[PDB]
């Protein structure tokens, strides 16, 4: 059984330190321990059964700190080495036992740098930089590759996509999305990379699309019920769930679950708190 | 400096 954690975010002028846990078996969201820092634009993933919160922005400052949460003790610890620069609206994912931090902004520039965290050494190390600077990038891991999808180069949202080969330590550009998207959500579902929401040049998006590495093609997916920029996306007990965001008017606590058989997204009441640009992580309990 | 791109208003 898996549970999903929603971490941090932004609502109505403030960054958020609170954290909540969704239990699929009961469809209930419960508050757990808060982080030491308020963090919006926070990178979140799970490595060796610990939930990581990388960087973000606390409402006053861009952050380079990292903290991690043990569901067994319900404690956050600030015992993780910091990243080499601030990392806000950074994509974070796990590949080969390392936690990667991809893109973001440091407060002065949009980033193409990439570093990875070795939990055995408590150490971050720079690896190959991306071709493109990408704040608000989303990431996913499939077939031994780390994908960097969309983002903004500081001038415009991007439809471009690249993937990282850890054996070569090289990035390669692959097929682009049909829509430019920054602050989108990405996740692997049914061996394709799903990309949902974000903002294009003019609006928060409800649209979605998916990438098949066999064909190197993106294809449209049925749109979500709500437009959602700064949306989280994860698979929990085999179900693809979009979490929170901002629709153009309202900070969102609702969530949506994709039903591939019905080809529709189903909207649910969702979280205790509205969260734009939090992060999500999935723990196997 | 500046508000993060994620959160600054568009209107
Ligand atoms: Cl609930
Ligand atoms: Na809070
Ligand atoms: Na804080
Ligand atoms: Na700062
Ligand atoms: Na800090
Ligand atoms: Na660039
Ligand atoms: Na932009
Ligand atoms: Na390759
Ligand atoms: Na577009
Ligand atoms: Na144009
Ligand atoms: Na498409
Ligand atoms: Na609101
Ligand atoms: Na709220
Ligand atoms: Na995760
Ligand atoms: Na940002």
């Amino acid at each position: 059984g898996e549970v999903l954690f929603a971490v941090g975010g932004w609502c109505s002028g403030d960054a958020i330190s609170s954290v909540e846990r969704y239990d699929p078996q009961t469809n209930e969201w419960r508050m757990v321990a808060s982080m030491s820092k308020r963090r919006c634009g926070v990178g979140v993933s799970v490595l060796d059964d610990l939930l990581y919160a990388v960087g973000g922005h606390d409402g006053s400052s861009y952050l380079n700190s990292v903290e991690r949460y043990d569901p067994k003790t319900n404690q956050w610890s600030s015992d993780v080495a910091p990243t080499s620069t601030c990392r806000t609206s950074v994509g974070v994912a796990v590949l080969g036992g390392f936690l990667y931090a991809v893109g973001g902004q440091d407060g002065v520039s949009c980033l193409n740098i990439v570093e990875r965290y070795d939990p055995k050494e408590n150490k971050w190390t720079r690896v190959a930089s991306m071709s493109t600077r990408r704040l608000g990038v989303a990431v996913a891991v499939l077939g031994g590759f780390l994908y960097a999808v969309g983002g903004s180069d500081g001038t415009s949202p991007l439809n471009t996509v690249e993937r990282y080969n850890p054996q070569e330590n090289r990035w390669h550009t692959i097929a682009p999305m049909g829509t430019r998207r920054k602050h989108l959500g990405c996740a692997v579902y049914q061996d394709m990379i799903y990309a949902v929401g974000g903002r294009d040049d003019t609006t928060e998006l409800s649209s979605a699309e998916r990438y098949n590495p066999r064909t190197n093609q993106w294809s449209p997916v049925v749109a979500m019920t709500s437009r959602r920029s700064g949306v989280g996306l994860a698979v929990v007990n085999g179900q693809l769930m979009a979490v929170g965001g901002f629709d153009g008017t309202t900070y969102l606590k609702t969530i949506e679950v994709f039903d591939p058989d019905a080809n529709t997204w189903r909207l649910y009441g969702g979280m205790n708190y509205r969260r734009l640009g939090g992060g999500v992580g999935v723990i196997k309990m | 400096l500046g508000l993060p791109d994620l959160v600054a208003k568009y209107n």
